[PDB]
RNA sequence: AGCUAGUUGGUGGGGUAAUGGCCCACCAAGGCGACGACGGGUAGCCGGUCUGAGAGGAUGGCCGGCCACAGGGGCACUGAGACACGGGCCCCACUCCUACGGGAGGCAGCAGUUAGGAAUCUUCCGCAAUGGGCGCAAGCCUGACGGAGCGACGCCGCUUGGAGGAAGAAGCCCUUCGGGGUGUAAACUCCUGAACCCGGGACGAAACCCCCGACGAGGGGACUGACGGUACCGGGGUAAUAGCGCCGGCCAACUCCGUGCCAGCAGCCGCGGUAAUACGGAGGGCGCGAGCGUUACCCGGAUUCACUGGGCGUAAAGGGCGUGUAGGCGGCCUGGGGCGUCCCAUGUGAAAGACCACGGCUCAACCGUGGGGGAGCGUGGGAUACGCUCAGGCUAGACGGUGGGAGAGGGUGGUGGAAUUCCCGGAGUAGCGGUGAAAUGCGCAGAUACCGGGAGGAACGCCGAUGGCGAAGGCAGCCACCUGGUCCACCCGUGACGCUGAGGCGCGAAAGCGUGGGGAGCAAACCGGAUUAGAUACCCGGGUAGUCCACGCCCUAAACGAUGCGCGCUAGGUCUCUGGGUCUCCUGGGGGCCGAAGCUAACGCGUUAAGCGCGCCGCCUGGGGAGUACGGCCGCAAGGC
RNA sequence: UUCCCGGGCCUUGUACACACCGCCCGUCACGCCAUGGGAGCGGGCUCUACCCGAAGUCGCCGGGAGCCUACGGGCAGGCGCCGAGGGUAGGGCCCGUGACUGGGAAGAAGUCGUAACAAGGUAGCUGUACCGGAAGGUGCGGCUGGA
RNA sequence: AAUGU
């Protein structure tokens, strides 16, 4: 556009959508579970992903992933939501932080633990 | 009606040289001569002369090029590789002396118009004046 | 959830399925599940065609050049 | 998208420290708005701060400055100052006392509780210092403040050790069973000595005051330390914490087993289906280190809103086309003003911060001192090239005059033939029509085919294209009338009168809509016959809107050159429509084809630009959801914007 | 050498490329996700009119009425404008919510055809109109991004 | 003269 046109209208400043409305852009957010499910992935992958419908403090009832191998989440447990989609399961945009509240760390886990709740296992 | 006279001129030079034309004409303007006077002074053009086309006064610019070359495409490299108008009528450009442009690290000129007449970026810088950056040539 | 649950079959019935399973590539698959008159979880097995080779498209240029580079 | 009645202004008042519609009478009809008013949403503002090559973007926590508030809300009193955080009156909410009639209160001071939340600290020590208030003074008060406390929350410093030490223990991991690796790593030998114990121990503090001198200047004397027996200094002195992320590519770092699209990973591409360097563990390696990772948010990358620094023939993107308002842009010569613009001088640019130089804590982090920048903006003087403005002149743009020209440009009134259908009349007999082949259908109630007459509607063969005209849509027999545009010549006239154009207005294929008319042929819908598995189709026989006219609507399209309009500059060739020429050839306007230079992702474009420039408008910022919904305007409706 | 099967070479169209045994469109059935409409309900904010109206300032009075005086006055008190708040009624913008309903996206070897891509087997696409289980077909006109 | 997990 002409310089005059730019003076008249000006450039449209960007503006980006929040990949995750965990409200007030807070880091994580606590919320109760209404449904602890098992869902089947997209088209190339097959499995029974452990996700759980959670009702956050911020009034949102959103789906969330449960990492690790095995969990102890009940049809009404207190969970802390993190934030991270799962290019595999549709409307699933938040990971459940293992190792907080009712969400237990991973038993037997020994590797990338910091990111799986589990504390440092004494070499017994 | 020809919107920008200078821009037209600078462009004729371009197109013209672009085809290794010995010289091309441009509608005579006193201001335009001043520019050409500088193009000449810095040897971007052999020179130029005031002439007439059916009573109408013009300027004839005698272009300059490099020597013929070896290999395919023997065309000589231009002396005026780049000639571009800076301040246009749609967006006039002005520079204070401290903000006057440095063209091609120095191997390029930056003609401009100050209240002290039409000077290059050095002549101008050396005089203490800035003004309407006309165009840069290299 | 995924556990190696054990099944219950007559001894002569169990051997007939072993004869077929070890010998050839025929699967035994859960055909369905329910509860009989007595009210016990009773699974229905089936005889399998097996086969069904899973086509896997292959070799991504990237790897190819990659190996050439290093090997030599 | 319009808003406004104390609204805008006026005269006179009331009020205040003071101007003022701040308030009030009265008079007038004013004020503001596409340069975005009014309304909605969000928000305390700056110094700075993070990011960034920069121009930019993002932010306003700590510290400094301003503003606003003090449970919600109103009000004044006092006073130099408040319409007052720990002052007052009142209503409201809430909690508390009561002898039930009325009392006490507000932590967004410090510290603390509870609620909310992912999450945010001691009911502390001291007025020694600095600052404040009061007082002649001593002094009192100061949860300002100087400190200690808790939290790896952040930055900087520090430690877990240093020199030796095997063809290389064990264990563990791999192995072409030789052996390779962890590994100089350890054990081991020396060695130093965080921590801890002992002893010494701050600067911060010299004043108010007292004395001499006049309580001035000056000189002398005296007290006072929260942090703290801490920092630090000296003696002695034990080797005395290591974790976390990653190892398919981007990305630095590979092997064995387990699992068998399961369990699981995941930022993107993607791994996992029985040898997984991608899942889980182990061995090993890489990065980093009292930290390492994750999540969220900002900038970056992203020239991915492009000013620096992008585009629109086919990738997203040219408005369907004109006329034109605001606005933006403007040829040649001269003179005045000197607004933009440039220059010099000067004021301001508070501190802190950032930069730089030197110093203070053992370094650093921090901190002190000094130095240099700093846009902007005010004032003063100067410059006049370019822009602006006023004036004088010019004719190269544009417009006009005379003279020719071509054309399916438009509107009205007529009228010419060929053809179809129907009716009338001759003649005439067994089929006609139709397809791939059939059938429905029409026909012995006399069709098809043939001659004549009549009615009526619609469209105009050849010419005729690769042509012409028009802004687009679009326009085709002929004649007459009314009427637009455009080209050339002579260079005669005016004298920049120009370019573009958000809104606006008008024009706008076909279909469609309303009245009224017309209706031959054609033909959605419809009905048959075929075909087919079916055939709500393609093929055949019928057939109504409609196609035609008048007036009024609708306003869309592959409204396409998928290419906005104007101007200037960049080889040529060949065909063609139209005009002028000293018509062997040159020249102007238009339409095609190939191709210099150049452009392009490529295809292709190329004097009819998609080249090289300038002015202005329109438009695009991934695919889908969607040209959808909501809102609004428009329309009879369909539906359009 | 038309036809059927297979195959050369060149050229052409292509939305194919594990390559026509390719690709691919719409309804329908089921399940899930977000959203529009929806008899209406439940709010938040704001606007207008009127009724009652604390405190308080200001404006009258300050007298059949008390108190101070240096009797000019002053205070108390009485009245009034304004007035926080409350009450009633009606509008506006936004948000939640609703039986039922419209379309949209995703889902996995569902059901029906086959519109498109090669004359996709009737060139395709397009504006509009009508019609039909569905893609779509047909009329009128346009484009070539077709012959 | 249709279709192809």
């Amino acid at each position: 556009p002409t310089i005059n046109q730019l003076v008249r209208k000006g450039r449209e400043k960007v503006r980006k959508k929040s990949k995750v409305p965990a409200l007030k852009g807070a880091p994580f957010r606590r919320g109760v579970c209404t449904v602890v499910r098992t869902v089947t992935p997209k088209k190339p992958n097959s499995a029974l992903r452990k996700v759980a419908k959670v009702r956050l403090t911020s009034g949102y009832e959103v789906t969330a992933y449960i990492p690790g191998e095995g969990h102890n989440l009940q049809e009404h447990s207190v969970v802390l939501i993190r934030g991270g989609r799962v290019k595999d399961l549709p409307g699933v945009r938040y990971h459940i932080v293992r190792g907080v509240y009712d969400a237990a760390g991973v038993k037997d886990r020994k590797k990338s633990r910091s990111k799986y709740g589990t504390k440092k296992p004494k070499e017994a | 009606m020809l919107t920008d006279p200078i821009a037209d001129m600078l462009t004729r030079i371009r197109n013209a040289t672009r085809v290794y034309k010995e010289s091309t004409d441009v509608p005579a303007s006193r201001f335009k001569e001043e520019i050409l006077r500088i193009l000449a002074r810095e040897g971007f053009i052999k020179g130029y002369e005031r002439v007439d086309v059916d009573g109408k006064p013009y300027l004839r610019v005698y272009l300059k090029y490099g020597p013929r070359r070896q290999g395919p495409d023997p065309r000589p490299e231009q002396v005026i590789h780049h000639i571009r108008r800076i301040s246009k009528p749609g967006r006039r450009v002005y520079v204070g002396v401290k903000e006057i442009p440095r063209v091609r690290r120095g191997l390029g000129i930056a003609i401009l118009s100050t209240s002290k007449g039409v000077l290059t970026d050095r002549e101008a810088r050396k005089l203490g004046v800035g003004g309407e950056l006309i165009c840069e040539v290299w | 959830p995924r556990r190696k649950r054990k099944l219950l079959l007559h001894k002569h019935e169990l051997r007939r399925l072993l004869g077929k399973v070890e010998q050839k590539g025929l699967t035994l698959v859960p055909l369905k599940i329910y509860f009989n008159e007595r009210g016990y979880a009773k699974v229905l097995l089936g005889l399998a065609r097996g086969k069904k080779a899973y086509e896997k498209r292959r070799e991504d240029k990237k790897e190819a050049v990659r190996r050439a580079l290093e090997e030599l």
